[PDB]
């Protein structure tokens, strides 16, 4: 899956 | 215009004694950190800004700066472990947990996301978020009669963060925390949003990746039938985690494996073993190998569902890593199967594709294939048909490959091949 | 056990 996510 | 400020300008405003000047500079920072092209995370850290942002989180009287600092810190924590550590070292964790109680949903949503990035770093920060007490207020945000009244994106962020609290090993998450979270996961697994469902499955896949006691916690909640249902979804982002969880579960006891069979899983494997995505095929075959390593009545269910031909197929033609898992599946089958079952396997055409894999450049697969042959010859002895089998292996190019392997580096290889030659080809 | 893990 996606460890960590940035808000764009 | 809070677009394109310099880090110098941002510092000048955050250091002013003016709440509105500070708010404008903080929004300038947020905008820097949310651009798609190389955000300047390290520059912001080196400027000393994290403690200021953390302090802004508590300005209950000025919710806009609460939001902007929350967003800015979220994106710093999205970075490397060193960058996430900088946010944690600033005191952010208790501050973000306080913000979960904000009356503004867009602010509490941002605190959920931030805590997700921090827990996502790994075991230690995950356990630190749990020690600061995040789990109670997170679950309280989902305590509503019907999840559909919540905003889609809000529920998606909650589910994602919950999956990160279940994630990582060495160590796995605390057992008490897993007990607290599982009921809610079960509920989210029945929600109709594909994104909620994928992250819910990932979460279950993390929890089932351990000792039989962990598996049992999950299986006791009754989710295996719902997992098998999602195994049949059309969305590959749901199937992938659901298959991983089912496969983890069948590494367990035979009693846990049986619940997966009873739930209908085997009926979905014809499609999974022919799936166009390589990793689906690989994971479906690994799962099959752990099922052919069970009881004989379980091998028999594999047979009844018509899956032996599909294993022959994967052995014959598939990515090499999938073929390797298929070989394991055969060795387990031949090792624990009855004579009748091994006969059937041969009648389905296993010998030729088994032989063709002996010219592969992987030492481990050759060991696996030789064990399987040996096992089959043992069943032929029991039927006194060792000659028919010898002829079969001879007729398809097999004896050449086995004899050539006698003079091979590895020891188990030359020992096992030389034994077969002496014993059945003399 | 012949069962193999991840």
């Amino acid at each position: 899956e996606t460890k960590k996510r940035r808000r764009i | 215009g809070t677009v394109n400020w310099s880090v110098e300008d941002i510092v000048k405003g955050i250091n002013s004694n003016n709440l509105e000047s500070q708010l404008q500079a903080t929004q300038a920072a947020r905008k820097l950190l949310s651009r798609e092209k190389q955000p300047p995370i390290d520059n912001i850290i080196r400027a000393g800004l994290i403690p200021k942002f953390v302090s802004f989180l508590g300005k209950t009287d000025c919710s806009p700066i609460q939001f902007e600092s929350a967003w800015a810190l979220t994106n710093i924590a999205s970075g490397t472990s060193e960058q996430t550590k900088a946010v944690v070292d600033g005191g952010a964790i208790p501050a973000f947990i306080s913000l979960l109680a904000s009356p503004h949903a867009h602010i509490s949503e941002q605190a959920v996301w931030a805590l997700g990035n921090i827990a996502g770093d790994g075991s230690a920060f995950r356990d630190l978020v749990i020690k600061h007490g995040a789990i109670d207020p997170l679950l309280a945000l989902l305590a509503v009669p019907d999840l559909s009244t919540l905003a889609c994106g809000y529920l998606r962020n909650l589910t994602w963060t919950l999956s990160n609290l279940c994630r990582n090993k060495n160590p796995a998450p605390p057992l008490d925390a897993v007990e607290q979270i599982l009921p809610t996961l079960v509920r989210l697994l029945h929600h109709n949003d594909p994104e909620v469902l994928a992250d819910s499955c990932w979460a279950i896949s993390y929890l089932t990746d351990g000792p039989n006691e962990r598996i049992e916690m999950v299986v006791k909640k009754g989710v295996v039938p719902q997992l098998v249902k999602l195994l049949g979804a059309t969305e590959l982002p749901i199937v992938t985690p659901a298959l991983r969880a089912i496969g983890n579960i069948v590494t367990g006891t035979d009693e846990q494996t049986q619940k997966v069979i009873d739930a209908g899983a085997l009926a979905v494997f014809p499609s999974l073993l022919t799936n166009p995505k390589t990793n689906i095929q690989k994971e479906a075959t690994w799962t099959m190998s752990n099922i052919t390593a069970g009881r004989q009545d379980q091998i028999q269910q594999v047979v009844n569902h018509g899956l032996v031909p599909f294993l022959v197929g994967v052995l014959s033609k598939a990515d090499f890593k999938t073929q390797k898992e298929a070989a394991w599946a055969i060795t387990n089958y031949t090792s624990g199967g009855t004579v009748e079952q091994i006969v059937y396997l041969v009648h389905c055409g296993i010998i030729e594709p088994l032989m063709n894999l002996l010219s592969a450049k992987d030492t481990k697969i050759i060991q696996v294939i030789l064990d399987a042959i040996s096992n089959i010859f043992q069943a032929a002895e029991k039927l006194g048909e060792t000659e028919k089998l010898s002829i079969m292996i001879e007729e398809c190019g097999g004896l050449d490959k086995i004899e050539a392997l006698q003079r091979h580096e590895n020891e188990s290889v030359y020992k096992a091949s030389l034994n077969l030659i002496e014993k059945y080809f003399s």
